[PDB]
């Protein structure tokens, strides 16, 4: 207890902290991991070896559960937060020696971020946006020194279209925006060149019979989970609605008295 | 009770006061008292069988090995293997009562242990060694009035 | 194999090793106070009720117990005996502010609290203390005997007490330079009543085989003087023998010539020539003990002869009388009739061959209390009534002091409580309710109220005289304030040993 | 060299609590298992014998330091070590032994350079007795405890005033003489050297009495063997009281015959002398040692000008006065309950002579109580970052071992350290050099001691500084050695 | 082996106590509780601590459920609670161990509890009435203290404390009553905080429902309800019908939780009506219960009287955005909180200051006997308490005495957990309450507690630091039952 107790949380924050202290850059050293089966695996990745490692301190594990969660929210950096808190606590083990209450050392971490983020927002040199120049050197700044070297034309497209692509104007300026709406197909085959970009969404399942007609000037798409329910549509016509039904030959004969286009076994991600 | 107080510690580092208490022994006050009446029971019921004309003989032996039977009650305690210093102080009171007198030694060794039993039952009771003290002294004087009462000379 | 020399961990350990220290004499303090037979190793037990001779016989090897008996040592060399009160209050100070230094207070706060609250104790208790002297204490000494009274209360001897504490007191007002523990002395009779006791100016020393020569010496002479002599007196062929029949004449005829009524010899005076060297024509004797030459050198100045026939002027000197009677049958030898008798000596006539212990307990405490009484003038009430009002005084003062300082003071409050709680104790009564009412009284009541021995209650101690000099009390709490003070003051041990 | 720092630090740790006026005592126990206390630095490192040799090095030159400034030792122990505590986090981050030995020679020679600019120097001379008593309190406040510094420092300064002769000051003529008895206020000031005798045929005004040192102090055959002892007596004795002899000191006992003899030329029986008195008396009035009785010559005989006893302190001994230089010799006369408190009583009055003798060296004072070395960290580590290259780490960590000190200083005086030192370094930038500690405060308050008079001196200071960095800088270049 | 059991028990007790010691406080530390699966806990209060800890021990287990017990009687001070037992339990066997028999110990322990309790009585304050407006203020700010927005910070004060006192009710008891989501946050754009005031009544920003609103209309009847007027292809388009009966029924502003209506507009400025949108659940029954209306599942089958009225509605832009300003109702019920800046995101400590001002202002609203905070109460019992026990006599003032040092144990952790040395200010507490009974001229010095904020001696009648008489005197009463059953057992 006492002390004790948050240097041996602190000394479990280091160990992991400087475990992989050179994992980044763009001269990253490779390190190695062993199962105890003889398995082999050789990584350059923090994300993986942090994942890979077991360990049982509840400080490590907090840490660790830190850097996993924030590497679904920003990317990359992942490592960076790991070292410098590390770092902190590395640093602030002298001040808890020397018996000063973890209060003041809290006040004081609070007050040097809130001069971080002033002394960021200074510094920071301007940029434009969506300019192509200076964007493709952000992308060979970031993007490159991987294996899309030879390959960086397509990132850079797809990255210049997708940032238009999910813009959100809906509580200001197109300040929202979201990386899960954009409509991937990740289908091998072909020259990788073969990939491109399509406007509105596009769906891997289509109607089993296409004796059908499914495509109108003015599409519009209504959700849906006996056909009272078919003949209540009726109600403003729409010429397709999506659903998550299995549909007929006369269900589907049905569906064009409708005037409905349904759909079936598609799943919620779509 | 054994090994006196179990904490090792006060909060729970590592510490040490009594250097191994747990093989010595500590008294303080009523248990170190009933020690030593109880080495009077062991000294006073060892003597008590040599008393008046059926008083019978004892068979003493210290660790040289020497054989002695007696009947003089200084003589059979004045050898034996004394351990507990009030039993030695005991043994000298005997000394002395022979020397000075040189009779009724088996008298003074019995009374003595009659009047430290009953102090110890008296102390089950609670009561503090000093008014029983007095209250010895006053039965001393009564004693000793009641023999002058019938005293009688000879030539 | 527990090692603990760390700065905290040593400080407890010290005043752990205090506390062991003042837990081994707890129940020696007062009159009525218990005792135990110590053996030395070597096979004599040893019964001392004094906490000192306790002490000084006791044998410790743990540096803080060391520092604590010198300390208890040498307030013992100076007034009273306080030893034992003393050792506990600083006893008490060590283990009140265990659960101080057990979290973290450094213990220079612990030593300028103590040296504030000392200050207080010493300055508040100048308020309180009283002095008797101007009341008929040199003369009309009803007072000075009632003190003498205290010191033997609740016994049966009263009736023998009364005439012995007037001896006593008489005995000071002829004696009255500042009387001391060697100048006054007692000796054993055995046989008589205990009334028969009485105040001889002088010694007594009973002629044993080897202590004198002959009887009927002329007890009824103008001028007897002690003579000592360190030359043989008592009892080839042709060569050694003939000189020892010379040295025999000549011994004899020396003896003959200094005419002195007294003689020593260094070697022992055998009694069975008792008839051979019933010729000397006056009293010899040898093996002087040294407490008599010491009574006797400054009562009227024995000499010492130190050549084959050495002869002083004080070998018949100037002494008033000589004292030679049977005292129980057996012939005493009185080195009495001095111009400087300064020793008066209580004849022991008693019928108890084992009241040496209670006559030493019962005679030394009313001189000791009556020179106490007289050579200071303030006094205050004694049983811990003292005690109680500077408990009171110091923590209601210890509230008054915004700081650190409040609790320490506060412990220290709390700790000048155990005299009347040991007092207690001893008597064997239950220290709960006696301390609790002690306390309330004190508190709300009087300022005076003190342990009673006789009766077992609460008593104001002031009517019941219990008095105590207010400078005796005041230096030895200054003292026991001192050795806490140093106590706490330790934070390492260097030993490194030479070897 | 990790042990080496590790040894040193401990060494430095275990002394570094007896800093200042609030310094623990310490249990002592010497090699002959004798008890002792004291709180004086160098006592219990000397008595300390560490095993590590970087101790050793340390360790001696505290010793060299004590010789030429008598007092700072347990500051250049607490600096060293600070010192050497930095430098191993600063090899730990990497670093080479050579380049942070020239940073810190660097520094050193800054710190030296910068130092004579806090001038709070003597007001106007070693005069003004009451003055430079006041101006003494610094080492006395430092040793003993300030309760006592009131009568301390009047008689350690009293005794140091009586010769003040063409300004050249010594040490060895100011001794201190031990007297048991009542307190410590009883203690007072003497002129000469004080010890006891035994007999009482003492005369009191002599003229030059010459001393005589002994380098060995104190039925027919029966009679002629006590009249040959006779003989030989009589024949020692006056072959003592040859050319005139009239004052004799022996070590021995008395006798009733041997005090006759003494008294038949009237001379007296100067006995149970002291076992430090032999060789002091010949170097104090110019005697030297008899082989035996009967072989004192005029040649070989000492020179004294005046022995008589003195009543002071209601003790009989002889001091002797108006020697040679008539005033070079001055004692000092204590009163105290026993030798333990004593003990640390004259270790003061030491300090405070070797203080004023530092200050007959140098008339230039400097503020003390955490003052000057908060100002002196302060000017090197604003000159550190201004400088180039790799030695401002060495630079800062200089720095940093000086801005230890005051922190030992506060944690002995019982205040929280950190706090103490955050606010006075942050009032030494405007509340200028005279800031410092405050002792009696539980609160951690600051307070200016140039009106208080608490001033360290400046040569001292500058002695210590120098030969602790040269002691840190040796014990960091020794790499390792088995063992 | 084992002696003494209840050494074990009182052990087992500080050892709990020392569990949760520093986590008390608002600047108390956090805990890591890990279980076998090795799930996270991190908390300040120790009522979720002890919910939570896994103990195994009987005589720290009786501490655990009562310790629960004191949390469903008041919420709070239940880390006080055991520390002051174990102090008491601690005490009372190191009185043990210097032999007093216990129950002289139960006995003192028992009347030193009754006459705290009724010393608390005759020390405690009522000022949180009408009068107490400063004392409010600043007792705000200390909630709201180590916030930047403190430059504005007296007008949220005062508007807030406004607020809640004109939204206050008036129960069948009659004791003062307070609904706490009433009130909300409401976000606002252009002027910066410092310009934030207050809103007299719940406004929702929509759709403007009807412009040409009254600026103060003689009755406002506030008509709530869920069904939408929207054209469909008792009525089969339920746009007309509806509307037209609720009005005929006497409802004047009748509100759609749905979408509008295409031509609402002209039938809403003939009706004094509005559809108004994404109105909150949660809000929608506050504003019903502001009326004295209630949700309708549907308008089919009351509406006459049923649904509440408000005398005033106003419909105008203010900072930028149009508020439906539906207040001042039946039951002063309907409240809302401008927050002026750019989002809700940074806004967080703000609109959470005006929360924990909330929270304690209608705390010591209701309870009007109030008591002084930071230790006041514990040192002034402390002074009580010790010369209580000298003054009563029997063989119980040990007992009385170290109840009396045990309960200065809360400000002693108090100072500890604000980093402070812990005796200093203890010990400037307890000599700053000894004149408040020693000198009968420092009576108003009884109010002397410590200042968490910097942690410093400071007057809390003043600032406001307050808590409810009865949690404290139940939680005294429930510490010494708990101290009496532990000490009761060996
Ligand atoms: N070629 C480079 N030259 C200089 N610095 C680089 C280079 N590549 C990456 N960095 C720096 O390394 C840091 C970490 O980025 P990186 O290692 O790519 O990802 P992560 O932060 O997830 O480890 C970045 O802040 C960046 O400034
Ligand atoms: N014939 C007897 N009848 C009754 N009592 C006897 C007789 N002989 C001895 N006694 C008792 O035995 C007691 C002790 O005698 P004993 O043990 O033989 O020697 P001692 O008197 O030395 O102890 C005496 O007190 C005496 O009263
Ligand atoms: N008759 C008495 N009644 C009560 N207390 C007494 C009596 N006589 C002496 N005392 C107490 O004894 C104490 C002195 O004991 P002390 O001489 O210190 O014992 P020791 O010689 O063992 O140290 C005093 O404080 C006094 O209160
Ligand atoms: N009254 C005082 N207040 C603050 N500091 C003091 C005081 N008296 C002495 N000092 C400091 O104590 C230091 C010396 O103490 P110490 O290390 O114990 O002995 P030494 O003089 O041998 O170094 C000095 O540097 C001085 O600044
Ligand atoms: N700002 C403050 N300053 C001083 N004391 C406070 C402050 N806020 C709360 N307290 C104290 O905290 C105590 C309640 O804390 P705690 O027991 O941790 O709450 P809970 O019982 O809800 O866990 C109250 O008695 C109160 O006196």
């Amino acid at each position: 207890s006492g002390r004790k107790v948050q240097s041996g949380n602190i000394n479990a924050a280091k160990t992991i902290a400087d475990i992989i202290r050179t994992c980044l850059g763009p001269k990253s050293m490779m390190k190695m991991l062993l199962d105890p089966m003889g398995g082999i695996v050789m990584t350059n990745d923090g994300n993986a070896i942090l994942r890979e490692i077991q360990v049982q301190h509840p400080a490590a594990k907090s840490m660790i559960e830190i850097s996993r969660t924030q590497d679904e929210e920003v990317g990359d950096g992942t490592t960076s937060v790991i070292i410098l808190a590390g770092e902190m606590l590395s640093v602030a083990e002298h001040f808890l020696e020397q018996q000063m209450h973890p209060t003041v050392v809290i006040s004081a971490y609070r007050k040097a971020l809130d001069d971080m983020i002033s002394t960021l927002k200074k510094i920071s040199i301007p940029v434009d946006i969506s300019d192509s120049d200076m964007m493709l050197n952000i992308i060979n700044s970031s993007i490159t020194t991987k294996a899309i070297s030879r390959w960086s034309s397509l990132a850079c497209n797809i990255a210049l279209d997708a940032v238009k692509m999910v813009q959100f104007e809906e509580n200001g300026r197109k300040e929202i925006d979201i990386k899960k709406y954009a409509r991937v197909e990740k289908i091998p085959g072909g020259i990788i060149e073969d990939s491109c970009v399509l406007r509105g969404v596009m769906i891997n399942k289509d109607v089993t019979h296409p004796r059908m007609r499914r495509y109108i000037k003015n599409p519009r798409i209504v959700l849906l989970d006996i056909q009272q329910l078919c003949e209540d549509i009726i109600q403003l016509k729409p010429d397709v609605v999506i659903t998550e039904k299995g549909i007929s030959d006369l269900a589907q004969h049905y569906l064009m008295r409708a005037n409905i286009t349904a759909i079936r076994r598609v799943r919620k991600t779509d | 009770a054994s090994m006196g107080t179990l904490a090792f510690d006060e909060y729970g580092r590592p510490f040490l006061i009594i250097k191994d208490q747990d093989r010595k022994s500590r008294l303080m006050g009523l248990e170190a008292l009933k020690s030593h009446i109880m080495a009077a029971k062991a000294v006073a019921n060892t003597m008590r069988t040599s008393l008046g004309p059926n008083g019978l003989d004892k068979m003493m032996v210290d660790k040289d090995g020497d054989v002695t039977v007696t009947n003089d009650g200084a003589t059979i305690l004045s050898m034996m293997d004394v351990d507990h210093q009030i039993a030695k102080l005991m043994v000298e009171l005997s000394k002395s009562q022979d020397d000075e007198i040189g009779d009724g030694t088996t008298g003074v060794v019995v009374l003595a242990g009659a009047l430290l039993e009953e102090a110890e039952q008296l102390l089950d009771r609670g009561i503090h060694p000093i008014r029983i003290a007095d209250g010895y002294e006053q039965a001393a004087r009564v004693a000793i009035e009641h023999l002058d009462k019938i005293s009688d000379s000879v030539l | 194999g527990t090692d603990s020399s760390q700065g905290i961990p040593q400080l407890v350990s010290n005043i752990s090793a205090c506390q062991v220290i003042a837990e081994a004499v707890r129940t020696t303090l007062g009159p009525r106070g218990m005792d135990k037979l110590i053996v030395d190793g070597r096979g004599k037990a040893t019964i001392s009720n004094d906490g000192a001779t306790i002490l000084k016989l006791l044998d410790v090897v743990h540096p803080a117990a060391k520092t604590l008996v010198d300390i208890a040592k040498s307030q013992d060399a100076e007034v009273g005996d306080g030893t034992t009160s003393v050792t506990l209050l600083a006893a008490e100070f060590l283990k009140q502010v265990k659960p101080y230094v057990e979290e973290g207070l450094h213990p220079q706060i612990i030593i300028r609290a103590f040296r504030t609250a000392t200050q207080l104790a010493v300055n508040k208790i100048k308020e309180i203390a009283v002095t008797v002297k101007k009341a008929d204490k040199v003369e009309q000494r009803k007072l000075l005997e009632k003190c003498a009274m205290t010191a033997l209360s609740s016994k049966l001897i009263s009736q023998q007490k009364a005439f012995f504490a007037k001896m006593v007191v008489d005995a000071v007002m002829m004696l009255d330079d500042l009387l001391q523990l060697k100048m006054i002395g007692i000796k054993k009779v055995q046989g008589g009543a205990l009334e028969d006791s009485q105040l001889v100016a002088g010694v007594a020393f009973k002629k044993t085989f080897s202590y004198a020569g002959f009887e009927m010496q002329p007890k009824k002479y103008h001028n007897p003087k002690i003579a000592l002599l360190n030359v043989e007196l008592e009892l080839d062929y042709q060569a050694i023998v003939d000189a020892e029949w010379n040295i025999l004449y000549d011994k004899l005829e020396k003896i003959h010539h200094s005419g002195a009524k007294v003689v020593l010899s260094k070697l022992p005076i055998g009694d069975v020539a008792t008839q051979y060297f019933a010729d000397r024509d006056m009293f010899c004797a040898g093996r002087v003990p040294e407490e008599d030459l010491k009574r006797t050198m400054m009562a009227c100045g024995g000499s010492i002869q130190t050549s084959v026939n050495a002869l002083s002027a004080d070998v018949l000197g100037r002494c008033q009388v000589f004292e030679e009677t049977q005292i129980g049958g057996e012939r005493y030898n009185f080195f009495t009739g001095c111009p400087k008798a300064k020793t008066c000596t209580f004849i022991l006539r008693g019928g108890a061959e084992q009241f040496m212990e209670e006559t030493e307990r019962s005679l030394h405490d009313a001189i000791m209390i009556v020179r106490r009484a007289i050579k200071n003038d303030s006094v205050v009430a004694g049983g811990g009534a003292i005690e109680m009002e500077l408990s009171k005084y110091l923590r209601d003062y210890s509230r008054t002091i915004p700081g650190k300082q409040q609790l320490l003071i506060g412990a220290y409050a709390k700790a000048l409580e155990i005299i009347p709680r040991q007092l207690c104790d001893n008597a064997g009564f239950d220290a709960t309710n006696i301390l609790n009412k002690l306390r309330a009284r004190h508190a709300q009541g009087g300022t005076w109220y003190g342990v009673d021995i006789n009766n077992e209650d609460i008593a104001d101690n002031f009517e019941a005289f219990v008095w105590e000099p207010a400078m005796v009390r005041i230096n030895a709490l200054t003292a026991a304030s001192e050795a806490a003070c140093l106590i706490v003051s330790v934070d390492e041990t260097i030993k490194n040993p030479r070897s | 060299v990790y042990r080496n720092i590790q040894a040193c630090k401990e060494l430095a740790q275990t002394t570094r609590t007896a800093y200042g006026p609030n310094g623990m005592n310490k249990m002592v126990i010497n090699h002959l298992e004798k008890l002792f206390v004291t709180n004086d630095a160098a006592t219990i490192l000397r008595e300390l014998e560490v095993q590590h040799p970087a101790a050793k090095m340390i360790v001696m030159a505290s010793h060299m330091q004590e010789q030429e400034v008598g007092d700072g030792t347990n500051f250049v122990l607490v600096f060293a070590g600070a010192l050497l505590e930095l430098a191993e986090e600063l090899l730990r981050i990497g670093l080479s032994v050579s380049e942070v030995i020239e940073g810190y020679e660097i520094a050193c020679r800054k710190a030296h350079e910068i130092l004579p600019n806090l001038v709070c120097c003597s007001a106007k001379n070693l005069r003004d007795i009451d003055e430079v008593s006041s101006l003494l309190r610094t080492s006395i406040m430092s040793k003993q405890y300030g309760n006592e510094v009131f009568l301390a420092k009047l008689i350690a300064q009293a005794c140091v005033s009586i010769f003040p002769d063409s300004g050249h000051f010594n040490v060895d003529n100011i001794r201190v003489c031990k007297i048991l008895g009542s307190g410590i206020s009883s203690s007072s000031v003497l002129h000469g050297m004080v010890f006891k005798k035994e007999t009482e045929g003492d005369v009191t005004s002599v003229k030059d009495a010459k001393i005589a040192v002994y380098s060995c102090p104190f039925a027919e055959e029966l009679m002629n063997f006590s009249k040959g002892e006779e003989n030989l007596m009589d024949a020692q004795v006056k072959a003592i009281a040859d050319t005139g002899a009239n004052v004799v000191v022996t070590g021995g006992k008395v006798a009733d015959m041997a005090l006759h003899y003494a008294n038949k030329y009237n001379i007296m029986l100067v006995r149970l002398n002291s076992k430090w008195d032999l060789r002091r008396l010949c170097k104090t009035v110019g005697a030297t040692a008899l082989p035996r009785l009967t072989p004192p010559v005029l040649e070989e005989m000492g020179h004294c000008d005046s022995v008589y006893l003195s009543e002071v302190g209601d003790t009989q001994v002889v001091v002797f006065k108006h020697e040679k230089e008539d005033g070079a010799i001055s004692t000092i006369v204590l009163r105290g309950s026993t030798d333990n408190l004593m003990d640390d009583i004259e270790r003061a009055v030491d300090d405070g002579v070797n203080t004023f003798k530092v200050l007959t060296r140098d008339k230039r004072l400097v503020p003390g109580g955490g003052a000057t070395e908060i100002e002196l960290a302060k000017q090197i580590t604003s000159y550190g970052e201004t400088c180039p290259g790799l030695e401002q780490y060495a630079i800062k960590k200089f720095a940093e071992a000086f801005e230890a000190i005051p922190r030992a200083l506060a944690e002995n005086s019982g205040v929280k350290a950190n706090e103490v030192i955050s606010k006075l370094y942050a009032v030494h930038q405007e509340g200028n050099k005279n800031v410092g500690l405050d002792i009696e405060a539980e609160v951690p308050a600051v307070k200016d001691m140039l009106e208080a008079g608490i001033l360290d001196t400046y040569l001292g200071k500058y002695w210590a500084i120098k030969l602790a960095t040269n002691a840190a800088v040796t014990v960091l270049r020794v790499d390792q050695i088995i063992m | 082996t084992g002696e003494t059991i209840r050494s074990q028990n009182v052990m087992a007790a500080a050892s709990i106590a020392n569990i949760v010691k520093s986590s008390l406080g608002p600047v108390g530390l956090d805990k890591m509780l890990v279980d076998d699966i090795g799930d996270v806990t991190i908390t300040n209060d120790g009522a979720t601590i002890l919910k939570l800890l896994e103990v195994e021990h009987p005589a720290a287990k009786v501490l655990c459920e009562l310790a629960d017990l004191q949390d469903k009687e008041v919420g709070d001070g239940t880390t006080s609670v055991v520390i002051i037992a174990a102090e008491l339990l601690k005490n009372a066997d190191e009185l043990v161990k210097q032999k007093i028999h216990p129950t002289s110990v139960i006995s003192g322990y028992r009347l030193a509890c009754k006459e705290a309790v009724r010393y608390i009585n005759e020390n405690l304050i009522v000022n949180t009435d009408e009068l107490g407006r400063d004392c409010l203020i600043n007792a705000a700010k200390t909630s709201m203290s180590s916030k930047i927005i403190g430059i504005n910070g007296d007008f949220f004060a005062n508007m807030v404390v406004d607020a809640v006192l004109a939204i206050k009710y008036t129960d069948i008891r009659g004791q003062p009553r307070y609904p706490v989501n009433s009130v909300n946050i409401l976000k606002a754009h252009g002027r910066s905080q410092m310009e934030s005031m207050l809103i007299s009544g719940y406004a929702l920003n929509c759709v403007v429902g009807s412009q040409g609103m009254p600026k103060r209309i003689v009755n406002a009847k506030i008509a709530c309800l869920d069904f939408s007027l929207q054209k469909t292809k008792r009525e089969s388009d339920i746009t007309k019908e509806r509307i037209q009966k609720i009005l005929a029924t006497g409802a004047n502003v009748i509100l759609t939780t749905g979408g509008i209506d295409d031509m609402c507009l002209k039938y809403f400025v003939e009706a004094g009506a509005m559809a108004v949108r994404r109105v909150l659940k949660r809000d929608l029954k506050r504003i019903a219960k502001a009326s004295g209306a209630t949700i309708l599942s549907t308008l089919a089958n009351f509406e006459a009287a049923m649904l509440g009225q408000a005398e005033e509605v106003v419909q105008e832009r203010i900072c930028d955005d149009e508020l439906i300003l539906i207040k001042n109702t039946k039951a002063r019920t309907s409240a809302s909180i401008i927050l002026r800046g750019a989002n809700d995101f940074m806004c967080d400590e703000m609109e959470r200051s005006l929360h924990d001002a909330l929270c304690v202002v209608k705390r010591v609203l209701e309870s009007k006997s109030v008591v002084p905070g930071g230790g006041a109460v514990e040192a002034a019992l402390s002074i009580y308490l010790e010369n209580y026990a000298t003054s009563m006599g029997s063989r119980e003032q040990l007992a009385i005495a170290e109840f009396a040092r045990s309960l200065l144990v809360i400000p002693n952790t108090l100072a500890v957990n604000a980093a402070q040395d812990s005796t200093d200010l203890v010990a400037k507490l307890r000599a700053f309450h000894n004149e408040a009974q020693v000198n009968p001229e420092r009576k108003n010095l009884k109010w002397i507690g410590l200042d968490l904020s910097n942690g410093k001696p400071r007057d809390n009648k003043q600032a406001g630091v307050f808590e409810p008489t009865i949690v404290k005197v139940k939680s005294l009463k429930f510490a010494t039952e708990a101290a009496i059953t532990i000490l009761r057992i060996d």
